[PDB]
């Protein structure tokens, strides 16, 4: 799983060497961003069902004929509500991994890979899922570098569907 | 790999659970001494040289048959083997202690070490030897107070020790 | 040359990737790091000549055999004494690289690679150069974090002639 | 490929002079000014979708002859490709941003880039009109002084505008 | 360009050898289904405006929110609809490509090579276009084998969709 | 790999004998019935996307334990894997209806494939129900006597069910 | 074994595809190829002991030497006279397995592949087959489509041989 | 590389047009006479051993200094290539007919040709006299009226001439 | 690979010792029939051809089952391939010959050998009764007093059918 | 083990060939000259403690730190002195290998092959073993081509050191 | 051109490594070989318009059909006896070459590379060679090493031609 | 590559000619010289490393320019990659010396070596100043009369020394 320190010790094996000053300087400089980026990932994971809800409802909103049309890939019934609910949770759930992680390891190996596959299978749209990121942006009340920490990773995730 | 981060978040993965509120204080702990835990690597790696060569030098003269000719460690090029092995052992140690976690150790150097040196030849059990002197000089250099912040690396010191205990363990 | 942040953005360009908050903190980190390593620099380099002179002397004393055998190999002319105080300061020289640098790099690419060679082809005994390089850890005068950059990579010089 | 302090550093080498006490002074304020770096760093591969995207869009747009039936940019495999080009420039110029320092930018992108536009036919006029929009659109949200601490950034910017202005020259 | 004849001489050349029975009975089944993929062809040709235009306006229709929507991704406006009817054509035109050359050469090449990362980038949704073939596919007016040739094409580009 | 026409020449070699008048016939009949052959090919492939899509949809909706966190198919690596699985066995069973015969089937894709699920843990026997959901919507599709000449299917509509089954034996 | 079906079953697998109308159009070839094939397949069976002692006799007559040369390698004896009309059936036998096939696999397989080599370590000369296909060539009372196919890999034969 | 029919292809999508009725009528003439170009491809094919032999023969009967010691066709290994370049030549016309195109033959087997025979010192010329000799004797087999339907294939004898002499051209 | 000297050396270096008086005696004796070992070579492969075709020729003659229709040696590509494994172990012998040591024959030949002729079917039995022909041939040549000073090469013969009887024992 | 007869043997198995004239010439070549490597290997046993005693009491007459200096590396107490004469006989020793093997073989694999590392990791002096090896060319007594062949392996393993 | 000299240096090179006396000794044993090849080159030489009559005779004796049967293969006619002498001038004359350079690579070089090639396409039997090779050998009038050598190379060409 | 040998027997099959009783009697002298010249390379080969050092380190001494800080041969890794050149040219100039023939020279060592210099700024001039330092050194080393039985090396001397000028030629 990518991280810093997963990272760095990644570079030293493929050269074959102990960890040099270069390495530890990277690893000194996760520790001292954790206290934002745990700062984010408390607040997400606090307000977690909030931010699920009302991100569900912006893409109902913003994209109606998710509710209206007939079809396994919509939310017209308490069965694809229950899916897109379940995927926003996803996202923000494997977004505060990234944050805890320090990375972005988590959204990569849990996530990213194989999304444009499945998107396609299943016939759902990356728009909505962009939308739903852009309210859990909006709403996630952070200021400060947490607020930077939440949104570079909101936006890493955004950048993948796009 | 994993370090001490992403095995915690692997396993809430594997439960579909955020985080809890005692595992987020836990690794904020991990954070939080991570200073000592670079001087542990950077002073292990800094005298590398030095921990692999008394090593070696001390395994040989308790168990000379290993250089005599015909021993497994007799030429230059299987001493040459020999003391990389080391070399590697001690590497792999110090990569488990940056990370907190002993995946890197047992996924890209203990496992299978046991069967690679069955097949070649090699005494395991001298090996472990070996890698048990490493641990107590590394140790010693981990614990010197001379020159740094005085404070407690005892748990520090336990978590270095066990990985070394787990690669004397993979290898005899 | 090996940075913390060439080493950054080789790491993102081998993946075909943007940079993301992994390499950005590790290049945060060599930020924070940069003032303990550049009063290191400092010291050194304002102490230059006196270092080099003592370290000199430091390898005549524990070596004397240096200062007499009429070999091309050894000091015991002024020709030779001229050497082994230029080989010391490139040493010094190439350390305060690393400093600055934040990294190996310096070292790495003036000094290591070829060196054994170097040593084999000239005959000349690395445990001269340990010598010389205990000398300048013993004597440079610093204190907390700048002495442990320091030290960092004067180790790193030593272990690289053992 | 070269930082601002590896640049610094092999000048002095090849002069086989220590760093001066001003060389050292600059080098500092480079540090000092870092944490800006990384906003615009952070900031320009936030958006780099639709930095990308908006100045495809706007050049075709503009320039209807490189998506009509027997242009450079049509059918999709032709406009992946420039697509993809958009974002190999933008991409390393985010790496020169970080390193401050060109390098990386001429090495790894530039070099014989016209060269392989003429064997392809690739205009690079018209690449280089889409570099310029990506450049206005990156300095406009590096720029933007909402969710960041007020200060100046003028020099960065300026240094930023000259990354893409080299690439566009690179290929016109 | 993948056709029959282009396949054959590819196997030959890829062993170095002269072509066999085994790759002229290949061509020579090219030659027979020549006349169903040639009648399909010409109609789809000759009735080339009104397939067009019916397709745009079925896609429409199933999907009204594409007129009503703003943005530059959709269909409300002059600019998107007139995107849209030449995308449709696209389609339509390299359809008969196909059928003329006996394969899938042209649409793999001028259409489906890329076309993943184009609707992506543009946000355009494959269930429009997936639509509109389905319109093409029930409005032909083909029977026999020209139409067997001309939906076995509208579906490989269906599959190319989904 | 054999076709239909490979097999029996193959088993007619190994006893050093000509084709015997009976066996020319039968493969006369192969030839005779090959248009058939060619529909039952085109209307699976055709409809590939929608027999894959459906077939894994009805297998997690009655087996929700491949797709809760810490299933098999969670996380979309693991989907997009078991997607693709499910298109890579119906593509081999296209291959063996146009072959009239197993041996690429057998050769290219199953062989081996219990093996492999078994050191990867995939659940073999909930691969082959979604096989056989695979298979039950290619024969309605190839058997539907909407849109093309009227005709009995049926012998080829056993043999490809054959095909389907020996791919679910060979996983189960 | 190479026919017309496992070659595009071979360039469908080779890039990880379905089948295509262009491969079955191939085989489509092969079927509508089978009849003149399977014609000359069943004039050269049931004439083949004909054949082959016609072919046989051709031979002798055309190199008379290898009926008097006494070595292992000729058919002056018995025992040579039965390895010289086992060959030549075995050439007629997998002549009519390739045209059964529709490919010269049968012939590339089982004949063609080290024929080379053993014709050099027993000493046979490759103008003694020669000659008896061009026997059987002359011999098999073929018309029409039927005797393009047997003429075609007979010829194919002969080229192996020269 | 293209055959006729996506040469005819080509050219309309980089005029973004749907083929014409003259140039699908033109198409529609190819596959009438398909029959004899698969005719002229099976009779070049099954003489091909003879029409490379005896052109070659010939050519060194009439240029002596090629096989002569010292010549560029002397010793086995030497005359083993020259032979192998007859061959090789002879099959891509052979692909050039079937295809109905030059392209196979220009792009895989003339592009560059005549700077590889400077670079080695292969007389070209002498090669573009075999070439023309493997011509005649090719045009000869396809056009002999023995043993086929009796038509007119001096269209065909046209565009197979074209071929042979546009190999001969590239080498001279 | 070791031959007659370096087999002495390694096991003289595993003791430790230097080569003992006796030692040094006996392979001063290898040099000394240095010149009969070469002609036994040089006899084994002027004749290697005759040697395989005619031990092959009397093992089908014998072992008809091998060549007929469905045998193992049937079509000549199993044929090829048979010839083939005849003078792979002539070949090795030879080596052997030439090393006074059999380790090339047993390291690059023979080991393992059984089990790829297990997994092939190949009759080892049969290919054990081949090499037995070729020995008896061999040692012929190796012994004709034609053409040689006449002398004793009786301890080399021996040594020569040794390599034959271990080639032959290590496929049955 | 590379000896003439292996070498010869390699060259040939790297082609897949019967051993040439151009083989056997060179492996002749090695029997005629074992008269002088062989009377060389004999006079170095004969003589190999004087010749190890010698040797080691010239090292130490040389650099006589060797006997003054402290550390494991020196030969300033019994155990190092033991070292060092074990050593020199190992040099020896493996030289009457390579002579009676007529290859260098021998030392290349038991002492050459991470010469470097050793002495590097063990800090030993490469020109305490190449005034070792000039003591044993300077006495070993021998003449004519006998001496010829000792002064040649004595001189690669000098070269190696160097 | 493989010689026992340029195999050696290819051998050193091929390993980035200065001659050692394991190939010196090859060369040396080419160097004693000399006497014998050199009167063998010498002789063949001297005898060689004899030698060549000869065997051409001898082909023509123990296969008449070669001068009787019509064919650009044959020696029915002048034509065909000034290339068969010719070619066997070419055996003799590479032959030589290969005596005075100690090794096969004249012979590989100039005539057995393609050899197969050729025999198969001009349709010349190995056998023919292999006559003239063996009276080459009956008549060549040597005695002792020299005929070895002689020998060995002849027997060289007739195995590959067999 | 060509040895002595081999040279004369390339120049007379390009004639076509049996080699005549002078060209003979020529290489029958090679033979009788064949012992000065294995003597001529065993003492430059045993000398190979002081040969390169010496004729370095006086390099440097008259062109100190090299080595200071910015010169060619600054740094380690570079001072090694000299070095090993100077090693590279001697070895090859030894080869040269055992063929008879400079072939394996210029095909292996020289041709290209001049435009790999410029392309890397290595001064071609100052190669070739070191190179002549060890002709002079080697030739030394060859005529040492000492230690070797007395005679005259004087041709085989001026053909060494031609081959060292050939690689200065070749650089400068
Ligand atoms: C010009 C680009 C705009 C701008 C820049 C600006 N940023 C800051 C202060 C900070 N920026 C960061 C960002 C990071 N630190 C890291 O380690 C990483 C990677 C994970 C990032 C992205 C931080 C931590 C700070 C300090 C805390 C804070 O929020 O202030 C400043 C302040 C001056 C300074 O150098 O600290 C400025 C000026 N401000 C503008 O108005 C421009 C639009």
């Amino acid at each position: 799983m990518k991280t810093p320190i997963t990272e760095a010790i990644a570079a030293a094996d493929t050269q074959g060497r102990f960890l040099s000053n270069t390495e530890l300087q990277a690893v000194n400089g996760r520790f001292e961003r954790a206290a934002a980026s745990m700062e984010a990932a408390r607040a997400l994971t606090n307000n977690a069902q909030q931010l699920i809800d009302g991100a569900a409802n912006a893409v109902y909103q913003k994209f109606p004929y998710t509710t209206q049309m007939q079809g396994a890939n919509f939310a017209s019934d308490s069965r694809g509500k229950s899916k897109c609910a379940r995927d926003i949770g996803y996202y923000l759930r494997i977004i505060t991994y990234s944050l805890v992680a320090g990375g972005t390891g988590p959204l990569d190996e849990y996530l990213i890979a194989g999304l444009d596959e499945i998107n396609r299978t299943f016939d759902l749209s990356p728009s909505w899922y962009v939308e739903a990121l852009k309210y859990i942006k909006a709403n996630h009340g952070l200021s400060g570098q947490a607020a930077n920490e939440a949104n570079t990773y909101i936006d890493y995730a955004i950048n993948a569907l796009s | 790999m994993l370090d001490a981060f992403a095995k915690v978040v692997s396993q809430a993965d594997t439960k579909g659970e955020f985080l809890s509120s005692a595992q987020l204080d836990a690794l904020s702990n991990v954070v939080k001494d991570g200073s000592k835990r670079l001087d542990a690597v950077n002073r292990m790696t800094s005298n590398a040289s030095t921990i692999v060569a008394n090593a070696a030098r001390s395994l040989f003269e308790e168990q000379p048959q290993l250089i005599q000719p015909g021993g497994n460690a007799y030429t230059n090029r299987r001493m040459a083997a020999c003391l990389r092995d080391m070399e590697i052992i001690l590497r792999y140690v110090t990569y488990a202690t940056l990370a907190g976690d002993s995946s890197v150790l047992d996924d890209r150097c203990l496992n299978g070490l046991r069967e690679t040196y069955q097949a070649l030849g090699v005494p395991g059990g001298s090996v472990a030897a070996g890698v048990a002197k490493m641990k107590d000089a590394a140790i010693a250099i981990v614990n010197d107070p001379n020159g740094i912040t005085k404070g407690d690396c005892s748990a520090l010191v336990s978590e270095i020790a066990s990985y070394f205990d787990r690669a004397a363990a993979a290898v005899a």
